[PDB]
């Protein structure tokens, strides 16, 4: 349905041990397609998904002359930001950066980012209207006065409703196959007893794609939070992703509870019952 | 496709 | 401003004793981004174990997957050690087929 590119950028400085090193990676949704790693022997900005391979070679000239770009200007960040902070040369400093845009079914502009983090926590981001920033501390404050004098943001917004759409666009396209799948969740529930009064119920969601995903418990048909344990939605490294929702029961009780699974890659939401 | 990113902090 | 990293050990597909499958080592939540992951067969270090490319969620903290190919059987004991400025000793973390 609705559909997301982002391009995030890490840049982690080593006094003593040379230039900072720059890693930059690109994903539709929950799917990575390229990457550039200042450190790696390439040089260039490199496939990562199989359907970003169709692109010419003019697409890999031009990228690869961007995240340069970007690797330079974040090298540069670094050391304004150590004169901004009044910080040492010798300690090990990083900028994080997110960039992208979001689309709905038809292939149309819904929201744009262009955010900086510093040592991972919010520097200046982008405001929804495209048109100002979100300074987060006093040294943001000093490039936002510079920024909205200059008016960079027209070139953020240029950007994020002009050429992140297009890609987007062509990507979705190009990676139809891939990028417009649904793998709704394989599920299953496991039991462990714990005493001879408690057990632990587990709901499993395998195998799907997209990542976003909603597990709940309930006991006799309402919401159950207490006793209740969630873990991050992991991937499972052949591109589906992999979640897990579990609830300490007492013994005897176990079928009075339903796990409930929601994914867009279901045609209804799954409810599930320990059957013995 | 990548943006331009060249303005300084 | 540091953040810990939460450990996930699992495998790609469930495991069945002599079949090949993938054991992972799932790092999230991370800041600074150094960090030292090892995937352990007996306690022994797994040579060829690859990662993911760095890359971070929405509140900045860092994710990385270390993964390698393995055939799980009923002896061997599979686990990840994680090393972090955050911990004062590295943390190992059992693969547990339920988990």
């Amino acid at each position: 349905g609705s559909h997301s590119m982002r391009y995030f950028s890490t840049s982690v400085s080593r006094p003593g041990r040379g230039e900072p090193r720059f890693i930059a990676v690109g994903y539709v949704d929950d799917t990575q397609f390229v990457r550039f790693d200042s450190d790696a022997a390439s040089q260039r900005m490199e496939p990562r998904a199989p359907w970003i391979e169709q692109e010419g070679p003019e697409y890999w000239d031009e990228e690869t002359g961007k995240v340069k770009a970007h690797s330079q200007t974040d090298r540069e960040n670094l050391r304004i930001a150590l004169r901004y902070y009044n910080q040492s040369e010798a300690g090990s400093h990083t900028l994080q950066m997110m960039f992208g845009c979001d689309v709905g079914s038809d292939g149309r502009f819904l929201r744009g980012y262009h955010q900086y983090a510093y040592d991972g926590k919010d520097y200046i981001a982008l405001k929804e209207d495209l048109r100002s920033w979100t300074a987060a501390d006093m040294a943001a404050q000093i490039t936002k006065r510079k920024w909205e004098a200059a008016h960079v943001a027209e070139q953020q917004r240029a950007y994020l409703e002009g050429t992140c759409v297009d890609g987007l666009r062509r990507y979705l396209e190009n990676g139809k196959e891939t990028l417009q799948r649904t793998d709704p969740p394989k599920t299953h529930m496991t039991h462990h007893p714990i005493s001879d009064h408690e057990a632990t119920l587990r709901c499993w969601a395998l195998g799907f794609y997209p990542a976003e995903i909603t597990l709940t418990w309930q006991r006799d048909g309402e919401d159950q939070t207490q006793d209740t344990e969630l873990v991050e939605t992991r991937p499972a490294g052949d591109g589906t992703f992999q979640k897990w929702a579990a609830v300490v029961v007492p013994s005897g009780e176990e079928q009075r509870y339903t796990c409930h699974v929601q994914h867009e890659g279901l045609p209804k939401p799954l409810t599930l019952r320990w059957e013995p | 496709t990548y943006q331009w990113v060249l303005k300084n902090l | 401003i540091q953040r810990t990293p939460k450990i996930q050990v699992y495998s790609r597909h469930p495991a069945e004793n002599g079949k090949s499958n993938f054991l992972n080592c799932y790092v999230s939540g991370f800041h600074p981004s150094d960090i030292e992951v090892d995937l352990l067969k007996n306690g022994e270090r797994i040579e060829k174990v690859e990662h993911s490319d760095l890359s971070f969620s929405k509140d900045w903290s860092f994710y990385l997957l270390y993964y390698t190919e393995f055939t799980p059987t009923e002896k061997d004991e599979y686990a990840c050690r994680v090393n972090h400025v955050t911990l004062s000793q590295p943390k190992i973390v059992k693969w547990d087929r339920d988990m």
